[PDB]
């Protein structure tokens, strides 16, 4: 599977980067979504799935692994993970997929919120390694989406 | 409109509603606009078409949209029915599925089938043998021929009996029979035909339609947008603006006629919300309170005041000549305590100055250390505790003496010259949940297709999470404690003796100057110290979302009380514990949207979950649709103008203004009203807004979603009519006091819909026009809102719902001098005027003709768009049209 | 008896219309070679020859 972003050079005219999570064997005929919270926990919810007379319920089938940032003069900066920040950066209860018989879940972190947290410019200048992740309990994998922001 | 159709595709329409002839009739249509069909060969072409159409029957669940089992059949080549409409130019066939008509043919009236196909009213649809028949004959379901067998289906096949007993069958065995259609690709007349139906069939489960849609919820005017640098998420990101409407199509056919539908919206924001919040009240024991401090009440936005709650074993408080009587009292294990509520103000008042209508004090159990909550009663056995005032001029000090058990204690409050209030600024987990309702009855069955507000004016409850912790020192005979709630709020408990209690707590209101003192959280934590086998210090705390009205602090509801324990087998010990804490604010509807802006729960950041509720027959949509709030700044687009567009009264100037955010009614020649009601959702009733289609404002009553609900006569009737006098504009007529309960295609009266307090609109959006040299302006003080019938541009082809709305506004303008100075009775013709539905007319005298011009200023009909683009200068867009300097 | 297996697509696991077909070779387990059929038996003194 994979986790990525619309572009690696997104300019600061849009202040929200949607996280694209493409999981092959994680979806169902639409609708199907994922609640996120606590630790980015992928509470995969699809009460719209039935397999011969039984409805579906919540499956705690993953969680966003981390949001780490490289800053290397020799330092692989593993961020000390804070629960409140991590749940509130991914609070979306419903990340719906796109294609049937294929998980194309849509999540997202906005730039204005991260900048306000970091007390930086709104859309003038902002840039780190900004490497978010996601762990899927689909096949037990760690997918990563890295991004760097261009001034304009 | 919806469902969308492809070139030569197949689609369906159920015949049901108020006045339906028979439930179970489905009209399958195939688009035959790709070829021309005459009456001399219509039989051949329809025979081929029905030969190429296949009908699928499927078994599924009554909650899902996931295919579980599918079978296909085909129309017969002998004994079948086929029809062709040359005005709607499609080939259609009617099939009877549900009870009673399953295998028996029934006659379909022309007038009722005309609802789903208007063309049958003008040209009588063709039948077999080239004969135009005035009534439709349904093709029996049992007469269909199996594709994989070559034989007509049996009379005992499971799906047929399922259709014949659908109600009981789906109720008992929870299996759902869903039909669909498909067209095998074929070439005729040099053109190809193929497609499949978006599920629009007899009755699909009550969910948000997601097939083959990649989002489910969507708005056509979003598709037709000028996305300058957001082109990487065009169809990937279902965005909506401010208070604008986003379309949905609920499939629901468990009732006949009009169906009310309830909606629940969950807003989330990527960011930890730093909230500043005022202390509406402080409640603590006389010993727990400090011996002396400076305090002054904080005035609120509804007349409420900050007050202090002193809990004492003494029957009264004494401050010398001043005595304080029981505001309330309670008993635990036979011991009596008195709670006195005092407002620190400019004088000492014996009379009740405000009230708390419901307050629950919590205390740990003596034997089980479990939370127990009791409502404090007055000395006259009343649950509405009065709150008085104490104080005086600035600098005055009052020493209140009470008793905690047998120990006298004193608290010295200094009346400061400025409000000496404790304000808490903390980062909190926050999200919001809001409710809405709309009666839907459209000719698109089973699609009940409507548009929901991004933020309705209803009771919006902001929920949130934080942590509560308790630290304590425990000895053999006594134990002291501190507790931290709401991430920076602190409460203290002096050394609590054996078998004794100590109470503390806080009521907190949002610190923003729009909901302060109107909604609150009440936490009253009692603590008990005891020894059974180990020294136990227990804490029990209540959680009360709380609201102020009529200066009465009334509880909306109460949450589950929380409990913490500190156990110590050793005589000296230090113990700690933790628990989650819940924050809740049921904001007043009038400020609810504003509160959503105040807490930062809306803008370019927010994401919205949507859930639907069948208010009539009690189904909740297990599907939760999704979209996102974002703000796109309005833009302007102009082109050079020909003088010909100014000379003759058939040539006019079209101005294109970009502002997606002002749309609050994406349907031309449409209108609706709204009314506040207690809406039923889930298992509870919450204040909300029910939207009624039409142009009449009613006064409904009863409980929404039950037999008690019954809307009365139209209190007012809004009508867009031509107005006499100068010109002939189409303007609104009715009681303008209900403009806040009325919404139309015109964005110059839709700002009344949500942001209106005291009968005046807080918001002012839509189109605006000024004209020079003769200074003229609209909206004018002499014209009520809604003085034109401006219709938004229809949605184009790529939109899944053509003819709904378009962010581009094409305004038609005439600039002239000729009819200026004319007389209409006693009226004078000069300046700016409205004509037709979309025409603006500017007339100038002879001297002002040179350079006579109109400046158009379009403002968003959204609060968020005004707020978020004030700095960039792109929240209002202005352009000009002028008389050219011609040779 | 023998067994026969093939690689399986994940698509046959996602939607409730795509399933996995497994082919098992065992001629010997057939005691009713007629689909949608059934029969019963009973002990009796059968007449044969004389």
């Amino acid at each position: 599977a994979n986790l990525y972003f619309p572009s690696s050079t997104t300019p600061l005219y849009q202040l929200s980067v949607p996280l694209y999570l493409s999981e092959p064997y994680y979806g169902s005929p639409l609708p199907t979504y994922i609640g996120l919270g606590t630790n980015g926990t992928s509470l995969w919810n699809s009460p719209n799935y039935v397999l011969f007379g039984v409805s579906a319920v919540q499956q705690y089938l993953g969680f966003i692994k981390s949001i780490s940032v490289t800053l290397s003069n020799g330092t692989t900066v593993v961020i000390p993970l804070t629960t409140s920040n991590m749940q509130t950066l991914f609070p979306q209860l419903v990340g719906q997929e796109l294609q049937a018989c294929n998980g194309t879940f849509q999540f997202g972190i906005s730039i204005t919120g991260l900048e306000k947290l970091l007390n930086l410019n709104v859309q003038q200048l902002n840039n780190s390694i900004l490497s978010v992740t996601y762990h899927d309990y689909v096949t037990g994998e760690t997918l990563t989406a890295t991004t760097k922001l261009v001034a304009l | 409109l919806t469902p969308p159709v492809s070139a030569g595709g197949i689609q369906a329409y159920l015949l049901t509603g108020s006045g339906a002839p028979a439930s179970g009739l489905v009209l399958f249509v195939v688009n035959v606009s790709n070829i021309q069909v005459s009456s001399s060969n219509v039989t051949n072409v329809i025979s081929t078409v029905v030969s190429n159409i296949q009908i699928n029957a499927k078994t599924e669940n009554a909650q899902t949209g996931a295919t579980t089992g599918s079978v296909t059949v085909r129309f017969p080549t002998s004994g079948y029915n086929a029809y062709y409409d040359s005005v709607d130019k499609v080939v259609f066939v009617v099939v009877s599925f549900l009870y009673p008509y399953t295998t028996t043919s029934v006659n379909i009236p022309l007038s009722y089938l005309s609802k789903y196909l208007p063309g049958l009213l003008t040209a009588q649809p063709y039948d077999e043998t080239g004969a135009q028949v005035t009534s439709v004959s349904s093709t029996p379901f049992g007469s269909l021929i199996d594709t994989s067998t070559g034989q007509q289906i049996l009379g005992t096949n499971p799906v047929l009996t399922s259709y014949n007993s659908y109600t009981t069958q789906a109720n008992t065995n929870m299996q759902e029979g869903v039909v669909s259609g498909t067209l095998t690709s074929f070439t005729l007349g040099g053109q190809s035909f193929s497609g499949s139906t978006v599920p629009v069939i007899l009755y699909a489960p009550f969910i948000f339609s997601n097939s083959p849609y990649q989002a489910g919820l969507y708005n056509p005017m979003q598709v037709n947008g000028n996305l300058g640098s957001l082109s990487s998420e065009a169809y990937y990101h279902p965005v909506i603006w401010g208070r604008a409407l986003i379309n949905t199509t609920l499939i629901d056919t468990y009732a006949s006629g009009s169906v009310p539908f309830t909606f629940q919206l969950n807003y989330s924001v990527p960011g930890p919300l730093t909230i500043n919040m005022a202390q509406l009240a402080w409640i603590a024991s006389i010993n727990n309170l400090p011996t002396s401090f400076t305090y002054l009440s904080y005035k609120f936005s509804n007349g409420y005041e900050s007050f202090l709650g002193i809990i004492s074993n003494s029957t009264q408080l004494t401050a010398g000549a001043l005595t304080i009587n029981p505001s309330g009292n309670f008993t635990i294990n036979g011991k009596k305590f008195y709670v006195y509520l005092l407002v620190v103000g400019s004088t000492n008042s014996t009379t009740p100055v405000e009230y708390v209508t419901k307050l629950v004090v919590e205390y740990p159990s003596s034997t089980n250390f479990l939370p127990q909550g009791v409502t404090v009663t007055t000395s006259s056995n009343k649950y509405t505790l009065p709150v008085y005032e104490i104080g005086g001029p600035a600098g005055t000090t009052i020493t209140l003496t009470g008793n905690w058990y047998s120990t006298p204690y004193t608290v010295q409050i200094t009346v400061g010259s400025t409000p000496t209030l404790t304000n808490y600024v903390s980062q909190i987990l926050l999200k919001a949940v809001a409710y809405e309702g709309i009666n839907v009855s459209t000719t698109q069955s089973p699609y009940y297709s409507t548009a929901i507000l991004s933020t309705p004016p209803s009771e919006i409850s902001i929920t949130g999470s934080s942590t509560i912790t308790a630290q304590g020192k425990l000895t053999a005979t006594s134990a002291s404690a501190t507790v931290n709630l709401l991430t920076n709020a602190t409460l203290t408990y002096e050394n609590i003796p054996l078998t004794q209690y100590s109470f503390n707590g806080i009521i907190v209101t949002p610190g923003y100057a729009a909901i302060n003192g109107t909604t609150a959280m009440a936490y009253v934590i009692g603590a008990l110290y005891n020894k059974t086998s180990d020294y136990v210090l227990s804490f029990a705390g209540s959680q009360e979302p709380m609201q102020v009205m009529n200066n009465n602090l009334t509880e909306v509801t109460t949450l589950a009380p929380f409990g913490l324990t500190l156990l110590a087998p050793s005589v000296p010990a230090t113990e700690t514990g933790t628990s989650p804490l819940q924050l809740e604010f049921f904001t007043v509807p009038s400020t609810s949207y504003i509160a959503l802006v105040d807490f930062g729960l809306w803008g370019n950041l927010t994401s919205v979950t949507v859930s639907a509720y069948d208010t009539v027959n009690n189904k909740l949509s297990v599907n939760l649709g999704y979209f996102y709030g974002i703000v796109i700044p309005p833009s302007i687009s102009t082109a050079p103008y020909n003088y010909q567009n100014f000379i003759c009264p058939n040539n006019y100037v079209t101005v294109t203004i970009y502002d997606p955010d002002a749309v609050l009614d994406p349907y031309p020649s449409g209108s609706f009203t709204t009314s506040s009601l207690p809406l039923k959702y889930g298992n509870m009733n919450i204040t909300g807004a029910v939207i009624f289609p039409g142009s009449s404002v009613y006064n409904p009553s009863g409980v929404f979603g039950y037999s008690n609900f019954n809307k009365g006569a139209a209190v007012t009737t809004f009508t867009y009519t031509a107005q006499s006098g100068p010109f002939s504009p189409v303007a609104l007529t009715g009681n303008t006091n209900y403009l806040s309960q009325y919404a139309d295609n015109n964005p110059t009266d839709n700002y009344y819909f949500i942001q209106t307090v005291n009968g005046m609109p807080v918001l002012m959006g839509g189109l605006s026009i000024v004209a020079s040299p003769v200074s003229a302006s609209l909206p004018s003080s002499t014209s009520s809102p809604g003085f034109m019938y401006l219709l938004p541009s229809a949605a184009q082809v790529p939109s899944p719902l053509p003819g709904m709305a378009t962010p581009n506004y094409n305004l038609n303008i005439y600039i002239t001098y000729k009819i200026d100075g004319a007389t209409v009775g006693n009226n004078m013709i000069n300046g700016l005027y409205v004509a037709s539905q979309n025409t603006l007319i500017y007339v100038v005298p002879n001297g002002s003709f040179v350079g006579s011009n109109i400046k158009l200023t379009y403002t968003t009909t959204d609060y968020a768009v005004l707020h978020y683009f004030y700095s960039t200068g792109q929240y209002k867009v202005f352009k000009t049209v002028s008389v050219p300097n011609v040779t």
